[PDB]
């Protein structure tokens, strides 16, 4: 199935004959490049200074 | 004619970016190819329906340079070259008057609003040009005063109508599309159909949306 | 597909693996959003706006008329479940 | 000549049906979305739903009724929701079926048992007859249509003005082929001599636009001298 | 679906000519019809 799109194709159609045509094989999803976590300055800042 | 093109995918409306959702969900079985199935079914159904309704005409025809149609007025109806898009001034106005990302995807029409104005147009053509002969094969030209004589003579009514009567019968046709557009600018109920039909859809894409916020 | 193949932007999506081609043809796999694909001459899938058909202008007149002179009794099969 | 046409129509129909694969698509269609919905149906049962197996057999030869009853419960609510989803389905399509029979009978009715002056439901063209022929799980019309090919561009003028009262045409177009004006009917080019039989008069000349000076023919006069 | 077979038979029989069905296009005798794209739909000027 990963091959190539048109093996994709086979595999959604479940035949090795695919006649022309547009198919709805999978669905594009762009993962997270990283994480952010942003949070306030701390209010009660211990006095160690 | 043609309702919202819309298509839903399970993996990403049911669940999220989570996987232990996904598969829960495929053990349910082929549920969600049924889904897609059925609405890739029902867009390719809205793209049948656009393409039968507006597609009859063969040969995109193109009006004459000059209006010479013995007194009638098309300008409300045929396109207009002065907005960037070639809608006429009616389809303009109807167009003014009508008035969600978690899968669900809205799959643009097959035939964009320029194409779909674009047989719109070749109707027109057609229809002031050749009248009933383009689609029933070559299209014929016709001058538009002959043509509608040959409607009066369709409906029992003899052409002595119609070329006696040729300035009065093109003021008031003129005159009813000029209350036509009137009363579709200023009655907000006149496409009282199609709002309906667009709420409809909206409003169940966003019930949809708020079954995510139900507890269940 | 590895990007950069041919890379083609359009309404509906950004299509990757078909060349664009200015000229207008029928519409054979429906892209979406006007565009067209089909397999066409060596041989490479192009991806072209849709050719809603052959632009002809009617020659209107208002003491222009146009009668045919022959028929074709054309047999058309319509096939309904 | 229209005997021959209509015999080549109908070869070609034979040779466009052979060769095409796709020339029966719609019941081709329907056969598939039904058999799709049914195999969709069938695998249903292979599916869990949540249960421990999906054959009703192993668990009920493997799980006492107490306990056993829960997982035949989440079976049954999955199969049954399947059930409902393919009976829906099928409801939903056998009302476009239905639809799609009407339309048939409708077809067969003005069309075969009749001439439909309806443009474009029975073929496109000036539909003539309908030959039903029976297809596997639907219906076949062949809608032998009257297309015009050969048109050719003429002048033409709403009326025709002789001794001042307008004649217009009883039935078809006053066209000409350049200082010979004819009356053709609308379909088919047949150029025929003006004359009060076809032509209707219909108030005076100068009310309408675009009427034009010509003469028309009476057959009386030639008698009339004899 | 069942209004665009509608939609598709008005062009048919009233765009593409002249529909003798009394009250199919627009109250009175109908004489043309003039399609009007609209958003997610169409509009008809039956000139009856
Ligand atoms: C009208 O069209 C028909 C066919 O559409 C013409 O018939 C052809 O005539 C030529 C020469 O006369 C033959 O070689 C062809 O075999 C004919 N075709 C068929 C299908 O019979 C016809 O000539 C055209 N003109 C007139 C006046 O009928
Ligand atoms: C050093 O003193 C300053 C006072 O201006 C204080 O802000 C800072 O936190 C002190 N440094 C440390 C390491 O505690
Ligand atoms: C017909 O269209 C408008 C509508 O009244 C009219 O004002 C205009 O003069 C006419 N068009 C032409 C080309 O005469
Ligand atoms: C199409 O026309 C544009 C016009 O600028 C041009 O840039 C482009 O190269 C053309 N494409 C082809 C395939 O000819
Ligand atoms: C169509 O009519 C025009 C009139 O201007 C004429 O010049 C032309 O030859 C006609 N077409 C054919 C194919 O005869
Ligand atoms: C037009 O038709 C008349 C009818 O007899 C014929 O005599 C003439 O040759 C035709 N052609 C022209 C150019 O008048
Ligand atoms: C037809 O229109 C032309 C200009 O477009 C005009 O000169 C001529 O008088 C008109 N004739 C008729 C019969 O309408
Ligand atoms: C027909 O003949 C009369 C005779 O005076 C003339 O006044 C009129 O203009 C002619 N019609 C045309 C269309 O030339």
């Amino acid at each position: 199935c990963a091959l190539d799109p048109l093996s994709e194709t086979k595999c959604t159609l479940k035949s090795f004959t695919v006649e022309k045509g547009i198919y709805q094989t999978s669905n594009f999803r762009v993962q997270p490049t990283e994480s952010i976590v942003r949070f306030p300055n701390i209010t009660n800042l211990c006095p160690f200074g | 004619v043609s309702m919202t093109k819309t298509s839903v995918d399970c993996t990403m409306y049911i669940c999220g970016d989570s996987t232990e959702c996904s598969n829960l969900l495929l053990q349910y079985g082929s549920f969600c190819t049924q889904l897609n199935r059925a609405l890739t079914g029902i867009a390719v159904e809205q793209d049948k329906n656009t393409q039968e309704v507006f597609a009859q005409v063969k040969q995109i025809y193109k009006t004459p340079p000059i209006k010479d149609f013995g007194g009638f007025n098309f300008s409300q109806i045929l396109p207009d070259p002065s907005k960037p898009s070639k809608r006429s001034p009616i389809e303009d106005l109807l167009f003014n008057k009508v008035t969600k990302f978690n899968g669900l995807t809205v799959l643009p029409p097959l035939l964009t609003d320029e194409m779909i104005a674009q047989y719109t147009s070749a109707l027109l053509a057609g229809t002031i040009t050749s009248g009933w002969t383009f689609g029933a094969g070559p299209a014929l030209q016709i001058p538009f005063p002959m043509q509608m004589a040959y409607r009066f003579n369709g409906i029992g009514v003899t052409q002595n109508v119609l070329y006696e009567n040729q300035k009065l019968i093109a003021n008031q046709f003129n005159s009813a599309i000029g209350k036509i557009q009137d009363s579709l600018s200023s009655t907000p109920s006149a496409l009282g159909k199609l709002q309906d039909v667009v709420n409809q859809n909206a409003q169940a894409l966003n019930t949809l949306v708020k079954q995510l916020s139900s507890n269940f | 597909y590895s990007t950069g193949s041919n890379v083609f932007q359009t309404r509906a999506g950004c299509l990757i693996g078909a060349e664009h081609v200015n000229n207008s043809y029928e519409c054979d796999i429906p892209i979406g959003a006007g565009i067209c694909a089909s397999y066409q001459t060596s041989q490479s899938i192009i991806a072209y706006t849709m050719s809603l058909g052959a632009e002809n202008s009617v020659a209107y007149s208002n003491n222009s008329i146009a009668i045919p002179t022959n028929f074709t009794i054309s047999v058309t099969t319509e096939i309904l479940p | 000549l229209i005997a021959n046409q209509f015999n080549s129509a109908i070869g070609k129909i034979q040779d466009s049906l052979s060769s095409t694969p796709s020339a029966l698509g719609k019941l081709q269609d329907v056969v598939n979305q039904n058999a799709q919905a049914l195999n969709t149906l069938v695998k249903q049962l292979s599916s869990n739903f949540g249960a421990i197996s999906s054959v009703l057999n192993d668990i009920l030869s493997r799980l006492d009724p107490p306990e056993a009853e829960v997982q035949i419960d989440r079976l049954i609510t999955g199969r049954l929701q399947s059930l409902q989803t393919y009976v829906t389905q099928q409801l939903i399509r056998a009302a476009e079926i239905r639809a799609s029979a009407n339309l048939a009978a409708t077809k067969m009715s003005e069309c075969v048992l009749g001439q439909s002056k309806r443009v474009d439901f029975c073929g496109k063209g000036y539909h003539l007859m309908s030959f039903p022929q029976s297809a596997p799980h639907g219906v076949v019309f062949l809608h032998v249509t009257y297309v015009p090919a050969q048109e050719k561009n003429f002048t033409t003028a709403p009326a025709i003005c002789h001794d001042g009262k307008a004649h217009f045409p009883r039935e078809g177009v006053f066209v000409s082929n350049g200082t010979h004006w004819f009356v053709t009917q609308r379909n088919f080019y047949e150029p025929q001599i003006i004359t009060t039989d076809n032509t209707f008069v219909s108030g005076n000349c100068d009310v309408v636009i675009g009427i034009v000076n010509n003469t028309v023919y009476d057959p009386l006069q030639p008698e009339l001298d004899s």
